[PDB]
């Protein structure tokens, strides 16, 4: 299209951002050079990059919005630091961390914990569909952390050796659940069956107007061998966002206040 | 002032050494009076100076003893009141103090009569010939139970505490009320958890996720209640609300001398045996049914709504 | 009271359908307005049973009374209207216990009356009172139902199997609107003795072309595995998040949870109550025990149940539903979790 070149260039240039961040950059960089065309750009960006984060970021930008556009990304730049500072406290010395996929937010949380003079072990899931657990392990090993990689089928075998579970989230729904990698629901079920804490770390621009009841309520445009799944809010212990620590039952009020 | 400094030092020393007043309401009243005295006889012109002085004093008092939370709650409420008064007067640097004194008086008159409001709801929750199970000594729970005994007759089961048998005083106080109570050891909590229809217990503080920090052994009672599906309802005042999460502080259960558990005259084996005597336990919010407050019974999932209006989020760190 | 009640329900009244109190009343009633006595007779006879229908009838009777009301000399309308309406409410409660909707309506009417200006003319007071009542009825029933139906339409897909219980004017409207929009599905109707109110909605669905099935509540476990979604109505919303509805609802939700079936509850914002309840014993309504008699075979087993001193008949009507068994609650403002109704209601 007329913006896919910018989208691909932005994805290639800097690796720190996310798909939603890249969509936001494309949007406010094309803003200078309106509702209908902005909505069309958001729709085509979501069609090219099938992820709820891109749609959430585009909708939040459209609601928030030239002088007012800088505040959104200036805030979300330090939102990750705020979330890491809030979340690094909950890690104790000698604990075992169980991660599933590769996400920069939990990497920042773990690096803040290790900078706070703490020692812990990390278990990562290899992420069979697209190998990302190996990438996360290779990016975390040079932090002087004893990180090991396990199989997707070994989640239920290492559950008894883990003290707490920390995973990311690509989107938060009204009832308080999350939309994460396909192998996240089984990990949450296993953690619940063994009374293991389940901590979810996510930002504020990943809120969607979705109220799924099961795995069939997720829209087909987001799952596409599905790529994502739905996690019940009853299997989540706590949520760490830039708006402070939130209980699963308190996500609905914050979503209502944020105006999706 | 010299009097202010000496009063602050005396309060800090008496809180750190062995604690102040036994009842939480008296501690809250003393803290509010100390904060009002600090606000009144001090030199300041901008609200920021008063806010930072109050924050420093609250930090010192909290560092004196982390087990208690009433002082921190009072400091947070005073800071929220000061912020709201500044916002009202600005949205004012010489008459705002009168507003602080008026608001402190309003908080005091709302606070000291909390027990009457808590006990005015015993009829709807206690019925005739209903077994009630409780553990420890709680003034609020005692007032809740003794207020409904005039109209209805029921049975109360009291569980003692192994380190300090403070439940026997509650048992005898309820027995001298025409209530027909009974007492037993801590090892029979699950054994008699069959004919109990309702469980009412107190707490020291309420966490930000609806969790509780009650006396030791309450976790077992909550687990037994969940296993037998008997509802567990806790009546606590509004000043026991702490806007904090259990972030692995490891100071949740304060430890005392092992003399209460194992006598010093045991012999030479004391050099090898390691004895721990915790006094508090952690109760997850999933084992709580209802929370009695001055605004009526609230679900354990409604604590964040009260926290959003009680304490400013910028003062959560203090 | 009629008959002998059980020990657990000795604090609740138990009336009879034939013990009408209009016999000891003047035919041209003057102490009680004819509209109120007619409404009480209809309530006792069971002519009106819907939760919204009773409130609509009560508000219509109140409007009729206000229309033909004159102000007493040297007495303000706002200071005496409530005192005059109080005996009417007491008589209506004596005829049949009120519901949450009626309580909310009378509370709103009292608030409106107390706010009437003293200098306002009596005819103006009556006209504005009638207009306010009509606007309240509109915005609280016919504007809320459309929003609830629109919100629930997004949760209905082709091939779904929806299970309903009892009779509800809101669930039926949602189902008919969904069928008219273009959705293709089938409904399951569950009934319980002795009201058997689900036959009304079964007939309504049949005449609308929507396929339906009929079975009793003891056999709900046999049909739940093939049921995709469960739609239930609500009579009142409590302050602790629990839902008060027909007595056959809590066990249905429990069995649905045991079968891993989502449970949806639809209710309006005007049915919220500032009350906390845990069991159906502290607050309930007892109906006529004689309705439990059944014509099975050639005789009735409970024809002379009163002749036995140790025989008791219990006729629970309402019950409470814990929030743990409710997944989604749909109101007129949007879809919300069951554990978040006090935030939006107040």
């Amino acid at each position: 299209k007329e913006l896919i070149e910018y989208f691909k260039s932005q994805m290639k240039e800097d690796p720190d951002m996310a798909s939603a961040v890249a969509a936001i950059r494309t949007l406010l960089e094309f803003l200078k050079r309106l509702r209908a065309n902005l909505t069309s750009a958001i729709e085509t960006l979501c069609g090219v990059d099938s992820s709820v984060a891109v749609s959430s970021g585009g909708e939040l930008f459209l609601r928030f919005i030239i002088e007012r556009g800088e505040l959104f990304l200036r805030r979300i730049s330090l939102s990750r630091n705020k979330i890491a500072d809030l979340c690094h406290t909950f890690i104790k010395d000698g604990a075992t961390i169980l991660t599933h996929a590769y996400s920069r937010v939990v990497l920042r949380v773990l690096e803040a914990a290790v900078a706070a003079k703490k020692r812990f072990s990390v278990y990562v899931t290899e992420s069979q569909p697209d190998l990302s657990g190996k990438k996360m392990a290779k990016a975390l090993c040079h932090l002087n952390v004893p990180v090991t990689v396990v199989l997707d089928a070994a989640v239920g075998y290492i559950m008894e050796k883990a003290d707490l579970v920390i995973v990311g989230a690509e989107g938060v729904v009204e009832n308080g659940g999350i939309i994460n990698k396909i192998g996240t629901n089984q990990m949450a079920v296993c953690a619940k069956a063994q009374n293991k804490p389940f901590y979810v770390v996510a930002e504020s621009f990943k809120f969607v107007r979705l109220f799924p009841l099961n795995q069939q309520d997720v829209p087909d445009k987001f799952k596409y061998h599905p790529w994502v799944d739905y996690t019940a809010p009853s299997l989540i212990t706590l949520l760490f966002t830039d708006l402070g620590v939130l209980t699963p039952s308190a996500v609905s009020d914050e979503l209502i206040k944020l105006y999706l | 002032g010299s009097e202010l400094s000496e009063r602050i030092e005396s309060f800090v020393e008496t809180l750190k050494r062995g604690g102040g007043p036994r009842s939480s309401e008296e501690m809250a009243r003393e803290t509010l009076g100390l904060l009002r005295q600090i606000i009144t006889d001090h030199r300041w012109s901008n609200a920021g100076e008063l806010m930072e002085l109050i924050r420093r004093e609250g930090r010192r008092m909290t560092a004196a003893q982390p087990s208690e939370t009433t002082v921190g709650n009072m400091v947070r409420r005073v800071l929220k009141i000061i912020r709201e008064e500044y916002g009202r007067l600005h949205g004012h640097y010489a008459q705002l103090q009168s507003n602080i004194i008026e608001a402190i008086n309003e908080l005091l008159v709302e606070l000291e009569g909390t027990m009457e409001n808590i006990a005015a709801q015993a009829l709807e929750h206690i019925h005739s010939n209903e077994v009630i199970m409780t553990i420890g000594f709680s003034r609020t729970v005692e007032a809740f139970l003794k207020e409904a005994a005039r109209k209805r007759k029921f049975h109360v089961i009291v569980a003692e505490c192994a380190p300090f048998c403070q439940g026997h005083e509650m048992a005898v106080n309820l027995s001298k009320a025409g209530i027909e109570t009974t007492v037993m050891t801590d090892a029979a909590i699950f054994a008699v958890m069959s004919r109990v229809n309702k469980v009412i217990i107190g707490t020291k503080t309420i966490l930000a996720n609806g969790a509780l920090r009650a006396v030791t052994g309450t976790h077992t009672l909550a687990l037994a209640a969940k296993h037998h599906s008997t509802p567990l309802i806790v009546c606590a005042p509004m000043f026991k609300l702490s806007p904090q999460f259990p972030n692995e502080e490891d100071s949740f259960h304060k430890f005392v001398a092992p003399e209460e558990v194992l006598p010093f005259t045991e012999g030479d084996i004391l050099e090898k045996v390691s004895v721990h005597c915790p006094v508090f336990d952690y109760v997850p919010p999933e084992l709580i049914t209802l929370f009695i407050s001055n605004i009526g019974g609230n679900a354990p999932s409604y604590i964040y709504r009260l926290m959003s209006e009680l304490y400013h989020p910028d003062d959560h760190v203090l | 009271d009629y008959g002998s009640k059980v020990s657990l329900f000795s604090h609740l009244p138990q009336y009879s359908r034939q013990n009408s109190l209009t016999q000891f009343m003047s035919i041209p009633s003057s102490v009680i307005h004819p509209a109120m006595v007619r409404l009480g007779l209809q309530y006792s006879q069971g002519l009106v049973s819907g939760s919204n229908a009773r409130c609509i009838a009560l508000l219509r009777a109140l409007q009729q009374v206000i229309q033909d009301y004159t102000t007493p000399p040297n007495e303000e309308l706002s200071r005496d209207l409530v005192n005059k309406l109080k005996p009417y409410m007491s008589f209506l409660t004596q005829c049949r216990p009120l519901s949450a909707s009626m309580h909310n309506a009378i509370k709103f009417l009292n608030k409106e009356i107390t706010s009437v200006g003293s200098s306002k003319r009596e005819e103006e007071a009556k006209s504005e009172l009638r207009a306010a009542i009509d606007r309240y009825v509109q915005e609280k029933i016919v504007l809320a139902a459309q929003a609830i139906s629109r919100f629930a339409y997004q949760k209905i897909s082709n091939g779904d199997v929806i299970l309903v219980y009892g009779c509800s004017s809101l669930v039926s409207r949602i189902l008919q609107e969904a069928w008219t929009e273009g959705r293709r599905f089938r409904v399951v109707v569950v009934d319980s003795r002795p009201w058997l109110e689900g036959r009304h909605t079964l007939r309504s669905l049949v005449h609308a072309g929507v396929p339906a099935s009929y079975l009793l509540i003891p056999a709900a476990s046999y049909v739940l595995p093939e049921v995709s979604k469960v739609l239930l109505g609500a009579h009142a919303l409590l302050a602790n998040g629990s839902v008060m509805s027909r007595v056959g609802t809590a066990q249905l939700a429990l069995v649905a949870r045991a079968h891993n079936v989502p449970v949806l509850v639809c209710c309006e914002t005007y049915k919220f109550c500032e009350r906390v309840q845990t069991d159906a014993f502290v607050s309930n309504e007892l109906d006529d025990p004689d309705d439990l008699q059944c014509k099975r075979g050639e005789h009735v087993a409970l024809a002379n149940w009163q002749n036995h001193a140790s025989l008791r008949l219990l006729n629970l009507v309402y019950d409470v539903t814990p929030p743990e068994l409710v997944d989604l609650v749909i109101t007129e403002l949007g879809m919300i979790p069951c554990s978040s109704v006090p935030v939006v209601a107040r």
